[PDB]
């Protein structure tokens, strides 16, 4: 957070109380999935 | 004894390649087209 137009509220070594705060709401943890499918072209052994 | 000798040269005609009768030599690569050499052992031979 920076100030109105001040530097940065990370420089003055100053403490502030008012400033500005992110917020993400219910369910932002929803975990992920993914998948895949396997085939094989050539076998190990093979031939008649 | 010419019971066995014949046995094993008839077994000797479907296995190592190297080696033909005089004349035809393309049916024989038509025969011996499912051994696939040189996957054949002696566990095989045995067997054979």
């Amino acid at each position: 957070p920076i100030y109105t137009s001040g530097l940065q509220k990370m420089q003055s070594s100053k403490v502030s109380m008012a400033n500005v705060v992110l917020s993400a709401g219910s369910d932002v943890i929803r975990q992920a999935a993914i998948k895949y499918n396997v085939v094989r072209t050539q076998e190990i052994i093979l031939f008649e | 004894i010419d019971a066995i000798c014949s046995v094993e040269g008839i077994l000797l005609l479907i296995l190592s390649r190297q080696t033909t009768i005089p004349g035809y030599e393309d049916e024989l690569n038509k025969l011996r087209t499912g051994i696939s050499q040189p996957k054949v052992t002696e566990r095989q031979y045995r067997r054979a």
